[PDB]
C-alpha cells in the first residue's frame, strides 16, 4: 500500500481544492465561511473549541450566521460589492479545534475521557 | 434562554405599511428559473436513471413476451 | 456524532474499550435469556 | 400572565404559541403538521365508519356496501378513509425523504429519528391490517400471502402462523382479531407522535442552511400557523380531488369481489405504499433471506443517526447521491407492481443492492471524505 | 394606497360581537352564490341527460 | 344519424381491416407455420391479439358514432 | 403469459367519463330493461333495491309497478310457515337461484357472478364489459375449445362459459330506440356502470364546489400568510461584519 | 447521572422515582393507584374481548356464548371484564369519598378535583354503553329507558332521541354505534387520568393531619411502591374471589335472556353503581325535574372546591356530618333496587333533599362556622 500511497496524496489535494472551490462559491453568496458550517450542538469538540475563543471572534461568527439566515429567509444573495469581498476560507476555528481533538486523542490512549460532555438542554 | 452575544441594528416596518402580494407576480418567472437552476442537476439525474432503467426493463420484458410466441 | 465519527477520530482505543472481564460478565446475561425462554415456553423433555 | 396561573395553559403556550423556530424554514418543513392532520383525519373517519362496519365474514362486505349506499354521508367517509390512508403515506414518505436529504437524524436528534422509525413500522402494520377489513379478494389473499412468511422461520414457524390465524387458515377469527388490533393501533400512533414531537422540542428544528440558528428565532404560533394552513389547504385540494373525482384510482378492482379461498387472483398485489418492500421480498429467491433483507433495511434505518455523515446543500457529493437513492426507491415501487420475470428479478436484485450500498457505504464513507475535504 | 373607510370601520369591524354575525350572514350568502353558479353550470352542460329532463319531457 | 335495427359493428370492423394488413399477414404466417404441429401446444394467440387490437383501436370511435 | 391475460379492450368515448359530465339517464332506463329480459335469468344483482331506482331511472309509481310483478318470499306468519308476496320498494332485486351451488349446476359448473359491482370490479370496467359482450370471435389457430365453453378473446384465458346472449331486436325499448346488439350492450354497460357508482353525479357536483372553494381559500390563506410574514421579509439588518 | 442524558428517563425519574411524598400517608391514599390498575385491567381485558365479539344483532349473544364456552381462557376474560367494572367503580367511589372527607379539592388543587369529576362522568357513560353490548333483556331495556329520557327538553326532544337511536327504536344501528363509542371512550379516560395525575404533581398530595407537609417528604419510588403493592394484592384477592367463585353475584339474571323488544321484564334496574342516580331520578314525579336534579348533583360536585370549607379531623362537626352523608348515599343506593312504593318515594325524596342540603348548605356554612370557632 505504501508504494501507491506516496502519490495518492496529490490526487486527494486536487480533489479537495476543487471541492473547496465549488462549496466556497456556494458559501460566499450567504457570506459564510467553512468554519461557520460547524455546529456546537452537532459536535461537543466544536462546542469546546468555541468557548476557547476571544469574545469578538464569537460575536463576528454570530453576526455572519445571523446575516446568512436573514438572507436565506429573504431568498436573496449578497450584492456584488459585498460578494466580491467574501473570504470563505479564512479560518478562525481550525487551530483551536485541532488542538482540542489532539487533546481528546491523547486522553483516550491513557483511558481517560474528555473533560466535557454534550450540550444538554432542559 | 440561550444568551447569544451579537451587535446589530434591526429595523422592521408595519405590515399595514407595505403591499402583500403585488411583488409576487413580478418575481414569479425569476423564482421559477432560479428553482430550476438550483435543482437542475438532481432532477435530471433522477429522471435519467428512473426512466432509463424503466425503459430498458420494459423493452426487455416485451422481448421476453415475443420470445414465447410460436 | 458518536457512532462512526468516534472510530474515525481515533477516540476508540484499547485503553478505552471495556475489559475482557467486563465482556465476560456482561455476556453472562445470555444464559439468563435462554433459561427465561425455557421457563416461559417449557418446550422440553428435560424433566424425564 | 394568565397562562402563568394554570399548568395546561403554560404547557400549551410554551410548546405551541411562543416556541422559538428558525426564521428561514421553507415549505419542506410542513410534512410533520400535515402528517399529524392526516392522522387526526384517519382517526375521525375511522371512528365514524366503525359505527356501521361489522367484523364478521358473513356481514363485512355487505355492511361496507350498505354504508356506501344507504348511510347518509357514508360514501364520503369511506372514500375519505381509504384515500386518506394513501395521502398519509405520501406525506410521511416525503417527511422521511426530507430527513434523509438534510441528515436531520444526526446529533442531538437521534431520539427523534428512532421514534420516527418506530412510528413508520406501526403505521405499516396498521394499514396492512386495516386493508383486510373489507374482506375482498385482495384483502383475503394478501393477508394469506404475507402471514405465510412466518413459516420461513424453522421449527416454530407453522405454530406462530396458526396462532396468528386462530385456525388452519385465514378465516373469521383472523378478521375479528384484525379488527380489534386495527382499532387499537392508531391510539399508540397518537401517543408515539406526542412523544416524537416532544423529543424535537428539546433542541428545536434544523434549518435549510444546515447551520446553528439560535441567533435567529421567531415565535411558532404567530408565524408558522399560517404557513402550515397554506400547506393544509394544498393538501385539502388533493384530498377533495381524490375523494370526489377519482375515488378508485389508488385502489384495486379485485377488492370489490367478495373473498374466495378456493380461487386466487392472477396478480396478487398490495397497495402502492407497500410495493417497495414487496419488490425487495420478491427479488430474492429465498423467503428467509427476503425477510432478513427487509429487517436489515429497517435496521439500517435505525442506525442512520450513528453511521450517517453528510447533510444538506453544502455537502455536495452526498447531495448528488440522494437523487440516485430516490430514483432507486421509486424503481423499487414500480417493480413491485409487475410480474415475476428474469429481467425484473435481476433489476430488483440490483436495485436492492444499490439501496444497501447507499445506506451502509455511501453515508459513512463519502460523508467522512467530504468532512475531510471541507474541514481537514 | 387603497384604504378601508373609517365610518365603515367603526360599524362592522371594531367589536367582535358585531363582526361575527356579519361574518355569518356573509358566509350564508357566499354559500348560496357558489351553489347557484355550480348548479347552473352543471345543468346547462348536461341538458337533456338528467332524469328531470325526461320527466318534464313526458308532460 | 339514422340508427339501424341491424348491428353496425361487424360492418365497421370489416371496414377497418385494410388498415391492419401487416398484422393479418403476421397472423397468417404464424397459422401456416404451426400447421404440422402434433404436440397440441403451438398457437397463434399473440399475433391474433395484435391484429384485433389494431382493428379495435380503429373501430372504437366509429362504433359509438352509430349508436344512441 | 399473453393468452392468460387476454386481449385488452379499447377506450370507447363514453359520455360520462369527464368530471363535468353526468350519466345518460335514458340509457340507464334502457339498460335496466336489458337486465330484466336477458341478464336476470342467471345474474343476481343482490345489492340493488327498487327504492334506489327512483329519481334516477323511474318514478315512484313505475318502480312500484315493477316491484309488484315479482314474487318475494316472506315470513314467518302466525303459524310458523314461509309464504310469498308481492315485491315492494324496500325489496331487493330477485335472484334467479337460491344459492351458489344450483347456479353452478345450471351452468356447467361455472357461477355467473353478481353484477352490482362488476363494473368497478374489473380492470378497464365499462370498456371490458362492452368488448366482452360484443366480442365472440372465431378462435385463432391451435386454440381448441371444449364443449360447454365459447371463445371470447377479452375473457382472460379465452374460454368463457357465457354464450352469446344479445341478439338484434331481442329487447323492445319503449322510447322507439332500435335495438341492435351493440345498442343493447352499450345500454346494459351504462346501467352496470351506474350500479357500481350510483352517486357519481352528486360526487362530481360536490367535488366541483369543493375544488372552487379550496382554490379561493388557497389565495386567501396565501394573502394572510404573506401579511403576517411581511415585517420579517422586509427587515433591515446592519452590522459591523464585512468578511 | 444516566437519567440526566435522556429526556424520557428524566421525566420518569422525576415523577415516579424521586417524587417527594408526605411520609404519614395511610392506606386510604392507595385509591388512585388502584383505580389506575383497574383502568389498565379493563382496557387489556376488553381489547382481548373484542377479538371474539361481533357487534351486530342476531350475532352478539351467540358471540358472547362462543366466547364463554369455546375460546380458551375466554370465560376468565369475560368474567374479569364484567366484575372489573364493579371493582373499578368501588375503588373510584372510595377515592371520591376520601376526597370528600379530607377536603382534598380545596386550594390549590381545584383542577385535580374538576378533572376527577370529568373522569367520573366519562366512566359512567363508558360503563353504561358497554353494558348495552351483550344484547340481553337488561341491556336493551336499560338502553331504551335511559336514552328515551331526552323527551324532557322542550321542542328539541325526539329529534335528538331518534338521532341517537339511528331510527325509531333501539335496534341494530344503536348497538353498532355503541360498540364504537365504547371502544373509543377508555382512551379518553387514560388521557384524562394522565392529565389528572399531572395536575396533582404541581402541588403534591395532602396528608391525614391536614397541615403543611413540606418539611417531611420522602421519595415515592422506594417507599410507596411496596405500599401500593400490598393494596394491589388485596384487590387481586377480591378480584379473584369475584371471578372464580361468585361470577354472577353482582349481575342480573335477566341479562342472560336474549333481547325481546315486544316483551318487557317485570323489574328494570341498572347495575349497582348506577343505582343512586336511578333512585334520585325515580323518586321525583317529573322527568324534566329528575334530569334537572341529576344535573344539579354534578354541578354541585364541580362547585365543591369553591364552596366547600372544612376537611378531616380537627374540624369535627363536618367530620361527623360526613357519616350522615355516607349513610344518605348508601340509602339511595339501596332504594334504587326496590319497587316504586309511596313510602319508598317519600324516603327517596327525603334522601335527595338531604343530599342537596349537605352538598350546598352544610359544606359552606358549617365549614365557615368551624373556621370562626377554630381561628376566630
Ligand atoms: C390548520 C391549523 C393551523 C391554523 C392556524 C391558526 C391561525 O392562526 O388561524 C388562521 C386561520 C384563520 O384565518 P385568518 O383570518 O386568515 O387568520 C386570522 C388572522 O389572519 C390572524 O389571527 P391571529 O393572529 O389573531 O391568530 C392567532 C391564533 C393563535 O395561533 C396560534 O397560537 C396557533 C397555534 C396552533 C398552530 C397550528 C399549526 C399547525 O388565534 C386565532 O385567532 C385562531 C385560533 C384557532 C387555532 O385559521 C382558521 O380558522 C382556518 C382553518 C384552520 C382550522
Ligand atoms: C401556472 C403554471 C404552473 C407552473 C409554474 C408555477 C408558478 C410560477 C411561479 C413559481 C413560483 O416561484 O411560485 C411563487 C411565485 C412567486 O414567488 P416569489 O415572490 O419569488 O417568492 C415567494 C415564495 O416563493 C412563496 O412563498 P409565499 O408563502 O410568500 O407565497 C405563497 C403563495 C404566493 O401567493 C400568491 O400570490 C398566490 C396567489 C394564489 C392564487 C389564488 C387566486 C384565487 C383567489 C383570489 C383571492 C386573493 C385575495 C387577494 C386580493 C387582494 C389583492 C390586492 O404561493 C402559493 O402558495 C401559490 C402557488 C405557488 C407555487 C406552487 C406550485 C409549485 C409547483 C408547480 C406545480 C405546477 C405544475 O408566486 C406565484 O406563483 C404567484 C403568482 C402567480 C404566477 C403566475 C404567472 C405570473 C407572471
Ligand atoms: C416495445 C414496447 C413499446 C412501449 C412504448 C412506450 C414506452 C414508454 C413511453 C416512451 C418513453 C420514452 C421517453 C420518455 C420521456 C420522459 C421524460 C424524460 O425522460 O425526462 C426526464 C428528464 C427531465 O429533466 P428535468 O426537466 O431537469 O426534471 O429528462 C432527461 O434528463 C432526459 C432523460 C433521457 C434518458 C431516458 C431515455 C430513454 C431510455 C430508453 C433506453 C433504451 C435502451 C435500449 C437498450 C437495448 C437496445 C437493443
Ligand atoms: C394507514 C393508517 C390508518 C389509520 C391510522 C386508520 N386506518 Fe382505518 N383503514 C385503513 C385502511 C388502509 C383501510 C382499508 C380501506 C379500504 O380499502 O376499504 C381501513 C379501513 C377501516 C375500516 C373498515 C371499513 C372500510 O371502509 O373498509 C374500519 C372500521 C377502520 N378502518 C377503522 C379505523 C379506526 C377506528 C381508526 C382509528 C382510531 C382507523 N381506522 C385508523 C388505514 C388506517
Ligand atoms: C423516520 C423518520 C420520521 C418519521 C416516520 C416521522 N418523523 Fe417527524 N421528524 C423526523 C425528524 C428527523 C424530524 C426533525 C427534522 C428537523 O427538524 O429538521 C421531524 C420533525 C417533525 C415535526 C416538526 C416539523 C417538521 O415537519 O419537520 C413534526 C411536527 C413531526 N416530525 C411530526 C411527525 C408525525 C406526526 C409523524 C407520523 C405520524 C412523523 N413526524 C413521522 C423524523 C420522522
Ligand atoms: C346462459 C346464462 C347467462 C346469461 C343469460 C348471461 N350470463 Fe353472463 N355469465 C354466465 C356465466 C356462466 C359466466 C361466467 C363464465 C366464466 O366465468 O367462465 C358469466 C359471466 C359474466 C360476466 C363476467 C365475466 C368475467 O370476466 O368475469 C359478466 C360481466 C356478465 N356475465 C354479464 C352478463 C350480461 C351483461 C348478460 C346479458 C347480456 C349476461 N351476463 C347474461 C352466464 C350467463
Ligand atoms: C371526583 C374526584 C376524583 C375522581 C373520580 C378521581 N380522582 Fe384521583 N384524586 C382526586 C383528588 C382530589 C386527589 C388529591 C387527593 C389528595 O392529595 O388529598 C386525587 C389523587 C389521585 C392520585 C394520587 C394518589 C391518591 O390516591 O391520592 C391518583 C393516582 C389518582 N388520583 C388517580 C385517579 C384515577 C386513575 C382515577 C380514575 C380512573 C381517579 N383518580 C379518579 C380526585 C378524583
Ligand atoms: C368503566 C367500565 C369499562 C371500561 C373502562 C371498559 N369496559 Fe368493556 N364493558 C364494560 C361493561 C360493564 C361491559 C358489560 C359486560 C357484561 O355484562 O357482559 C362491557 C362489555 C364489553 C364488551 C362486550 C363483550 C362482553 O363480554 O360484554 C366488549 C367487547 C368490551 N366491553 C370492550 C372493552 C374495551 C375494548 C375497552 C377498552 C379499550 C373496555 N371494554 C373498557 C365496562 C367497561
Ligand atoms: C416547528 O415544528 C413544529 C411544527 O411543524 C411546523 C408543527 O406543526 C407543530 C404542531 C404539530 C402538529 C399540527 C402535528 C399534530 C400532532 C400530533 C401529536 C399528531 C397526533 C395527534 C392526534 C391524531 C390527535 C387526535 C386525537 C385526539 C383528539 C384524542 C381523542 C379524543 C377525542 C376525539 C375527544 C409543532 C408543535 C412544532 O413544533
Ligand atoms: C393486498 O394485500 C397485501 C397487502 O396488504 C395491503 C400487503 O401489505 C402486502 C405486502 C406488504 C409488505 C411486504 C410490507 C408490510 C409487511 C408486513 C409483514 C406487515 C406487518 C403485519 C403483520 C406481520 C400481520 C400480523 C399482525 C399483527 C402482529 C398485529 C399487530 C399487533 C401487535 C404487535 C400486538 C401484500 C403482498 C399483499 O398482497
Ligand atoms: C335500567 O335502566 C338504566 C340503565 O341501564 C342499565 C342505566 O344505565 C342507568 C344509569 C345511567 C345514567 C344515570 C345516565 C348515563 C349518562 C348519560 C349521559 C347517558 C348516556 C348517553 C348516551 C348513550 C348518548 C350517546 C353518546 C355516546 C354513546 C357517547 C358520547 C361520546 C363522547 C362523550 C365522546 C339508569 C339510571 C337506568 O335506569
Ligand atoms: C400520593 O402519592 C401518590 C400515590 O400514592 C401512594 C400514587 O399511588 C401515585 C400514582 C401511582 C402510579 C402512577 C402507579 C399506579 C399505576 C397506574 C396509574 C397505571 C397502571 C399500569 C400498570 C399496572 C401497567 C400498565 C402496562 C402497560 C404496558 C401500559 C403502557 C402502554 C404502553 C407503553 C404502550 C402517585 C403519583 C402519588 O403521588
Amino acid at each position: 500500500t505504501s508504494l501507491l500511497k506516496q502519490v495518492a496524496l496529490p490526487v486527494f489535494n486536487s480533489l479537495a481544492t476543487t471541492y473547496r472551490s465549488v462549496v466556497g462559491a456556494k458559501l460566499a453568496k450567504y457570506g459564510l465561511r467553512f468554519d461557520d458550517l460547524q455546529d456546537p450542538l452537532k459536535d461537543e469538540d466544536v462546542a469546546e473549541a468555541l468557548r476557547r475563543l476571544p469574545p469578538d471572534v464569537v460575536v463576528a461568527r454570530n453576526c455572519r450566521l445571523r446575516r446568512a439566515l436573514d438572507l436565506s429567509c429573504k431568498h436573496e444573495a449578497l450584492p456584488k460589492d459585498l460578494l466580491e469581498k467574501q473570504t470563505p476560507e479564512l479560518s478562525y476555528l481550525q487551530d483551536v479545534l485541532n488542538e482540542v481533538r489532539a487533546e481528546r486523542r491523547e486522553r483516550a490512549q491513557l483511558g481517560a475521557p474528555a473533560p466535557y460532555t454534550r450540550i444538554y438542554y432542559d | 434562554r440561550q444568551n447569544i452575544p451579537l451587535r446589530e441594528i434591526l429595523y422592521q416596518l408595519s405590515p399595514y405599511q407595505q403591499d402583500v402580494i403585488r411583488q409576487t407576480f413580478t418575481n414569479a418567472p425569476k423564482t421559477f428559473l432560479r428553482f430550476f437552476k438550483e435543482k437542475g442537476v438532481g432532477l435530471a439525474t433522477f429522471g435519467v436513471l428512473f426512466f432509463g432503467i424503466k425503459g430498458y426493463t420494459e423493452h426487455e420484458m416485451h422481448q421476453e413476451r415475443l420470445a414465447e410466441r410460436y | 456524532p458518536i457512532g462512526v465519527w468516534s472510530v474515525f477520530q481515533g477516540y476508540v482505543t484499547p485503553a478505552r474499550l471495556p475489559s475482557i472481564q467486563t465482556l465476560t460478565r456482561v455476556g453472562a446475561w445470555g444464559g439468563v435469556v435462554v433459561v427465561g425462554g425455557l421457563y416461559m415456553v417449557q418446550p422440553w423433555d428435560w424433566l424425564a | 400572565r394568565m397562562h402563568n396561573k394554570i399548568q395546561l395553559l403554560s404547557v400549551l403556550n410554551t410548546h405551541l404559541v411562543a416556541y422559538p423556530t428558525p426564521m428561514n424554514l421553507n415549505y419542506s418543513w410542513n410534512g410533520g403538521s400535515l402528517a399529524g392532520m392526516m392522522l387526526a383525519s384517519q382517526m375521525l373517519t375511522g371512528i365514524l365508519l366503525a359505527m356501521h362496519y361489522v367484523g364478521h365474514v358473513d356481514y363485512a362486505f355487505a355492511s361496507v356496501q350498505h354504508l356506501m349506499t344507504d348511510v347518509p354521508s357514508g360514501m364520503i367517509l369511506r372514500y375519505a378513509h381509504a384515500n386518506g390512508a394513501s395521502l398519509f403515506f405520501i406525506v410521511v414518505y416525503l417527511h422521511v425523504l426530507r430527513g434523509m436529504y438534510y441528515g436531520s437524524g444526526a446529533q442531538p436528534r437521534e431520539i427523534v429519528w428512532i421514534s420516527g422509525v418506530v412510528i413508520l413500522l406501526v403505521m405499516i402494520i396498521t394499514a396492512f391490517i386495516g386493508y383486510v377489513l373489507p374482506w375482498g379478494q385482495m384483502s383475503f389473499w394478501g393477508a394469506t400471502v404475507i402471514t405465510s412468511l412466518a413459516t420461513a422461520i424453522p421449527v416454530v414457524g407453522k405454530h406462530i402462523m396458526y396462532w396468528l390465524w386462530g385456525g388452519f387458515s385465514v378465516d373469521n377469527p383472523t378478521l375479528n382479531r384484525f379488527y380489534s388490533f386495527h382499532y387499537t393501533l392508531p391510539f399508540i400512533l397518537a401517543g408515539l407522535s406526542v412523544f416524537h414531537i416532544a423529543a424535537l422540542h428539546q433542541y428545536g428544528s434544523t434549518n435549510p442552511l444546515g447551520v446553528n440558528s439560535q441567533s435567529s428565532l421567531i415565535s411558532f404560533g404567530s408565524y408558522f400557523g399560517a404557513k402550515d394552513l397554506v400547506g393544509a389547504l394544498f393538501l385539502a385540494l388533493v384530498f377533495s380531488i381524490l375523494v370526489f373525482f377519482y375515488p378508485d384510482l389508488l385502489g384495486h378492482p379485485d377488492n370489490l369481489i367478495p373473498a374466495n379461498p378456493y380461487s386466487t387472483p392472477q396478480h396478487i398485489v398490495p397497495e402502492w405504499y407497500f410495493l417497495w418492500v414487496y419488490a425487495i421480498l420478491r427479488s430474492i429467491p429465498n423467503k428467509a433471506m427476503g425477510v432478513l433483507a427487509i429487517g436489515l433495511v429497517f435496521a439500517s434505518l435505525f442506525a442512520m443517526p450513528f453511521i450517517g455523515l453528510g447533510g444538506g446543500k453544502f455537502r455536495i457529493i452526498t447531495e448528488w447521491l440522494y437523487w440516485t437513492f430516490l430514483a432507486d426507491v421509486l424503481l423499487l415501487t414500480w417493480l413491485g407492481g409487475n410480474e415475476i420475470t428474469p429481467i425484473t428479478s435481476f433489476v430488483g436484485q440490483c436495485c436492492t443492492a444499490y439501496l444497501f450500498f447507499y445506506l451502509l457505504v455511501c453515508q459513512p464513507l463519502v460523508g467522512y471524505l467530504e468532512t475531510q475535504f471541507a474541514h481537514g | 394606497v387603497m384604504r378601508l373607510s373609517e365610518a365603515l370601520y367603526q360599524t362592522f369591524f371594531k367589536r367582535s360581537t358585531v363582526y361575527i354575525p356579519m361574518l355569518l350572514v356573509g358566509a350564508y350568502f357566499s354559500n348560496e352564490a357558489i351553489d347557484y353558479a355550480v348548479d347552473k353550470m352543471w345543468t346547462t352542460r348536461n341538458k337533456g341527460k338528467l332524469f328531470s329532463d325526461i320527466i318534464a319531457e313526458r308532460t | 344519424v339514422e340508427y339501424t335495427e341491424d348491428d353496425p359493428k361487424p360492418q365497421i370492423e370489416e371496414d377497418c381491416k385494410p388498415h391492419c394488413v401487416k398484422e393479418w399477414a403476421a397472423y397468417k404466417a404464424c397459422a401456416e407455420r404451426i400447421k404440422d404441429d402434433t404436440t397440441g401446444q403451438a398457437h397463434c394467440s399473440g399475433q391474433y391479439f395484435d391484429f384485433w387490437k389494431c382493428v379495435d383501436h380503429c373501430a372504437a370511435p366509429k362504433i359509438f358514432a352509430h349508436l344512441k | 403469459n399473453e393468452a392468460a391475460d387476454g386481449l385488452h379492450a379499447p377506450h370507447y368515448p363514453w359520455g360520462h367519463e369527464g368530471v363535468l359530465d353526468s350519466y345518460d339517464h335514458a340509457a340507464i332506463r334502457r339498460g335496466h330493461k336489458v337486465y330484466q329480459q336477458v341478464c336476470a335469468a342467471c345474474h343476481s344483482m343482490q345489492y340493488l333495491h327498487w327504492r334506489q331506482l327512483v329519481g334516477v331511472c323511474y318514478t315512484e309509481e313505475e318502480a312500484k309497478a315493477l316491484a309488484a310483478e315479482t314474487e318475494v318470499e316472506d315470513g314467518p306468519n302466525d303459524e310458523g310457515e314461509m309464504f310469498t308476496r308481492e315485491g315492494r320498494l324496500f325489496d331487493a332485486f330477485p335472484s334467479p337461484y337460491a344459492n351458489e351451488q344450483a347456479a353452478r349446476y345450471a351452468n356447467g359448473g361455472a357461477y355467473p357472478p353478481d353484477l352490482t359491482l362488476i363494473s368497478g370490479g374489473r380492470h378497464n370496467g365499462p370498456n371490458y364489459i362492452f368488448s366482452l359482450l360484443t366480442g365472440y370471435r372465431d378462435p385463432p389457430a391451435g386454440i381448441s375449445i371444449r364443449e360447454g365453453l365459447y371463445y371470447n378473446p377479452y375473457f382472460p384465458g379465452g374460454a368463457i362459459a357465457m354464450p352469446k346472449m344479445l341478439v338484434d331486436g331481442g329487447v323492445e325499448y319503449e322510447d322507439g330506440t332500435p335495438a341492435s346488439a351493440s345498442q343493447q350492450a352499450k345500454d346494459i354497460t351504462t346501467f352496470l356502470a351506474w350500479a357500481s357508482y350510483p352517486y357519481q353525479d352528486e360526487m362530481r357536483v360536490m367535488g366541483i364546489k369543493a375544488c372552487l372553494m379550496i382554490s379561493i381559500l388557497i389565495g386567501f390563506a396565501a394573502y394572510s400568510k404573506r401579511l403576517r410574514w411581511a415585517p420579517i421579509k422586509s427587515q433591515r439588518i446592519v452590522m459591523d461584519v464585512v468578511n
